[PDB]
């Protein structure tokens, strides 16, 4: 019901070191693929943690 | 053995199935029945039915 | 044996790290693929190097 969200911007994003920050098993994706995520590049992320 | 789910060792292991047109050699263990010709049938040669 | 977040990697068309430098898979594979556990067999105190 308090979530945060943590605003990540002007940097370079290299989202292969998740995986090893904590031991889940796969991503869940939505729009994307997981393994497509280094070709291509946003304006603005977000996370949100609960 | 105190890491996560995540980061926990598994064993793999592959099958890889050979749809080619050699004679084939690893088939179940379904039993065979007489061939019978000029007659209309169902035959099963190999897997393929018809 | 891989680990658990490489399981994914072990299919046709992903990408990654074991898929890329380690074990790659045809686009036009026709099989199976089988995965289960072995925390209690392949894990040491020490260490499993």
């Amino acid at each position: 019901y308090a979530w945060n969200r943590k605003r990540i911007s002007n940097c370079v994003a290299d989202y292969s070191v998740i995986y090893n920050f904590a031991p889940f098993f796969a991503f869940k994706c939505y729009g994307v693929s997981p393994t497509k995520l280094n070709d291509l590049c946003f304006t603005n992320v977000y996370a949100d943690s609960f | 053995p105190t890491y996560g789910v995540g980061h926990q060792p598994y064993r793999v292991v592959v099958l890889s199935f050979e749809l080619l047109h050699a004679p084939a050699t690893v088939c179940g263990p379904k039993k065979s029945t007489n061939l019978v010709k000029n007659k209309c049938v169902n035959f099963n040669f190999n897997g393929l039915t018809g | 044996v891989i680990r658990g977040n490489e399981v994914s990697q072990i299919a046709p068309g992903q990408t990654g790290n074991i898929a890329d430098y380690n074990y790659k898979l045809p686009d036009d594979f026709t099989g199976c693929v089988i995965a289960w556990n072995s925390n209690k067999l392949d894990s040491k105190p020490s260490g499993n190097y």
